[PDB]
Order: structure tokens, then C-alpha cells, then sequence
């Protein structure tokens, strides 16, 4: 999905998904209930906020929500929602993620390892498990894939899903997320085929400021392979 | 907390039942209960609603159990499968005076993680050591569903994943731990009695 990352101060552009009535606006953090944050007018144009939220926090104009002066504790996920014409019910097309901090210089991209499945586990069980984890890297955005011979297998994989954190107690703090391919024993052991596994990571944008000394954490792919033992 | 569900996260085997409570607080004589399903791709989804007058809402295999007197409302999922894993969120929709005039607020509720544990057949838990291609991991697999995966004191263990084979027709547990260290002493907790660690 969308992945929005903004440093303290700045300003965060929301878009809305499902395309008539009124259009609401929703904020789910972590550990909280899922909350409104305001509803805005097709017609009249007319916005309402909710109570204890201030004006000018957020814009809304048709559809795209903007955000003014943001904060730590503006980041959670962000959903737009609307009631059905005929049943009633209420539907949230979103999938938006906010991350926002003091610096830009928390922000890391992935470390990616391959690990060749052990002697003991293609000798026991008879099947090769290979294990991916990228370490390292923030803010939590990232999408794993892994690529047997130029295609995508969806196939004998697992991800976390929810990726551990590496030090604890910090909100800063850098992730490691892992995930696995079982394949058959025999299948491992054909040099000819090719293991990849990648992992999409999206960072900073062009637009973003980047004064430090080590290279800009762009949105970027990286990838880790290995190849078949017989012996 | 208007509404409330004091559950945080369940664990239940496939082809069984689940039940999730949910408890809310309102002054109002006529209200609607929804539930919805959150996906790991945070995206949210309608499952059942339940009326302040209705009969209890059954739809496909979600059925819930309404109790007007003490508050309660329930969600149950049926037969459960893998797919049904994710977390749940209670919601209720309280009207404005003269109707539900399409302005009305859904409070949700902090959410009920739904974990379903696989079936395994023929467990045979055993650690590994795998070595990196690159340079110079420890992986738990092959457990059954009870035996939950605990985080070492500390070392990074990972959480219990479910695995499963598409051309085989297998399904297996897995967990990862790692630091920058034996195999063995990796795991400080969570103790099966067959090992070929």
C-alpha cells in the first residue's frame, strides 16, 4: 500500500481510495482504538472536527486530506470512510501508514542475508527451509518477496508479520523483520536453481532535505541470492 | 473506554471455534454493533452488524451472540480456517436524535488478535544452525500448534510463523532466532520433550 514518511514540523499529504455523501476520516495507532478525527461535505464543502481536536490541524478539499503542523504522535494508520448508499454500514477504503520524527536521520534501509538451509534439516525432514531476515532499518515500510528463477513465489513462504524491534523501550529504534521458504529437499539440491530474495524498502523522497554525511535513504530494492548444493 | 474488549489476542486451532467479547456503554435506546477484520495490509473489513432490535445476527460462518441486558455482544467465528487470522475490531454506531443521518460515529474498540493454530500431523521439533552464504541463524521448526514460541531474555527470537506447502499439501510451525551463540541456549523459554537439537 501507501507509505507516508515526514520529519517533525513538516506538512503530510493524505489521498482517500473508494470514490458521493459525506466523507469521514479515521486514525488508528498502535495498542488504540481506531478514533475520528472529522467528516467533511460533498455539497456544502462544509468541515467538521471533532472534539478536542484543533482547526487548522487538518486541510480537507475534493479526495485529499492535508495535514498542517505535524508531530510524533500524528503517526498511525489513516482511513477515509463513507456509509453505503443502500445498506447501512461503514466501509474504509485506506491503507495509508504515517510515520513522523524529530530527524530524518532515523531513517535506515534494510540489510538483507540469505541463509542456505542446514545438512541436518534435508537429512531429517527432508525438506530445505531458507531463511531471510533484514535487519536494521526505519521506519517500519518495508515489502519482502522471494524470486525462484526470475518469477515470484507466493508458494512454501512465510513472513512475520510483525517485524521485532531491535532495541527495545526506544521509539526511534531500527527493525528486523525475517521470513522463510520451504522447498523440497531434492529441489535444493539442483545447482540450477536460482534462490533470491528481495526486499522492498521505501525511504526518503526527492523532495525530502537531506543534509548529513552518509547516502540518502531513497525508496530501494535490496537483494540477497543463493544457489543450489548437491553436495 | 466506551467500548471495551478485554481480550488481546486469542489462539485457536483450525476447524474449531472462537469467540470474541465485546462489551460497549451507551445511553441510547436504538444502536447498531459492527465488527470488522483487520488485515496485516491494514485494510479494514465489514464483517456482521448487529441491531439494538434485531435477532441475533448470523451471516455465513461469523454469528453473533447479543445480550441487550448486559452489553454484551460477541462475536464467534465457526469453523475456523488460516485465512480467518487477523485482528478483530468491535464497533458501535450511536444516531443522532431524529435518525442515523449519515454523520453517525463507529467507536471502535482497541481489537481482538486472532491467532489460528495449523494442524500438525507428524511433529518432529528440532533446532537448526543455518550458516550465512554471504560471510562467517538458529530456526525452530517442525513443532505442534500448542508449544507457543517465546522471546529470549537477551538475542532477537522471532514469533511463531505458519508455513505451508502448496504441491505437498504440508503445513509447518517456524521460528527464527539470531545474535550478533549456541542453538541450544538460544532460547531461554518456552521450553516439546522430543528434540534433535
Amino acid at each position: 500500500t501507501k507509505s507516508v514518511i515526514r520529519q517533525t514540523g513538516s506538512s503530510a499529504e493524505i489521498t482517500c481510495d473508494l470514490a458521493t455523501g459525506y466523507i469521514h476520516w479515521y486514525l488508528h495507532q498502535e495498542g488504540k482504538a481506531p478514533q475520528r478525527l472529522l467528516y467533511y461535505d460533498s455539497y456544502t464543502s462544509s468541515v467538521v472536527l471533532e472534539s478536542g481536536i484543533s482547526p487548522g490541524k487538518y486541510d480537507t478539499y475534493g479526495l485529499r486530506m492535508i495535514l498542517r503542523n505535524l508531530i510524533e504522535n500524528d503517526s498511525g494508520v489513516y482511513y477515509c470512510a463513507t456509509w453505503d448508499e443502500k445498506y447501512y454500514k461503514k466501509l474504509f477504503g485506506s491503507g495509508t501508514t504515517l510515520v513522523v520524527t524529530e530527524d530524518l536521520k532515523n531513517v535506515f534501509p534494510p540489510e538483507v542475508a540469505v541463509f542456505e538451509p542446514s545438512e541436518a534439516e534435508i537429512s531429517h525432514t527432508q525438506k530445505a527451509t531458507l531463511v531471510c531476515l533484514a535487519t536494521g532499518f526505519y521506519p517500519d515500510h518495508v515489502e519482502l518477496s522471494w524470486w525462484v528463477n526470475g518469477k515470484e513465489v507466493h508458494s512454501g513462504v512465510c513472513t512475520d508479520p510483525q517485524p521485532l524491534k531491535e532495541q527495545p523501550a526506544l521509539n526511534d529504534s531500527r527493525y528486523a523483520l525475517s521470513s522463510r521458504l520451504r522447498v523440497s529437499a531434492t529441489f535444493w539440491q539442483n545447482p540450477r536453481n536460482h534462490f533470491r530474495c528481495q526486499v522492498q524498502f521505501y525511504g526518503l523522497s526527492e523532495n525530502d532535505e537531506w543534509t548529513q554525511d552518509r547516502a540518502k535513504p531513497v525508496t530501494q530494492i535490496v537483494s540477497a541470492e543463493a544457489w543450489g548444493r548437491a553436495d | 473506554q466506551k467500548v471495551t474488549q478485554a481480550q488481546s489476542s486469542v489462539s485457536m486451532p483450525v476447524r474449531k471455534a472462537v469467540t470474541l467479547n465485546c462489551l460497549y456503554e451507551t445511553s441510547w435506546w436504538s444502536y447498531y454493533i459492527f465488527w470488522y477484520k483487520q488485515l496485516p495490509s491494514k485494510e479494514m473489513i465489514f464483517l456482521i452488524r448487529q441491531g439494538s432490535d434485531e435477532q441475533n445476527a448470523k451471516s455465513g460462518r461469523y454469528s453473533v451472540n447479543f445480550k441487550k441486558a448486559a452489553k454484551s455482544v460477541a462475536l464467534t467465528i465457526s469453523a475456523l480456517q488460516l485465512e480467518d487470522s487477523a485482528k478483530y475490531f468491535c464497533a458501535l454506531g450511536e444516531p443522532s436524535y431524529w435518525g442515523f443521518p449519515r454523520t453517525t460515529r463507529v467507536i471502535f474498540g482497541k481489537g481482538t488478535r486472532v491467532t489460528v493454530e495449523p494442524n500438525i500431523q507428524n511433529p518432529d521439533p528440532a533446532v537448526y544452525q543455518l550458516r550465512d552464504s554471504k560471510s562467517s541463524v538458529c530456526l525452530f521448526t517442525d513443532f505442534d500448534s500448542q508449544t507457543n514460541v517465546s522471546q529470549s531474555k537477551d538475542v532477537y527470537i522471532t514469533d511463531k510463523c505458519v508455513l505451508d506447502m502448496r504441491s505437498m499439501d504440508f503445513k509447518s510451525n517456524s521460528a527464527v532466532a539470531w545474535s550478533n551463540f549456541a542453538c541450544a541456549n538460544a532460547f531461554n523459554n518456552s521450553i516439546p520433550e522430543d528434540t534433535f537439537f
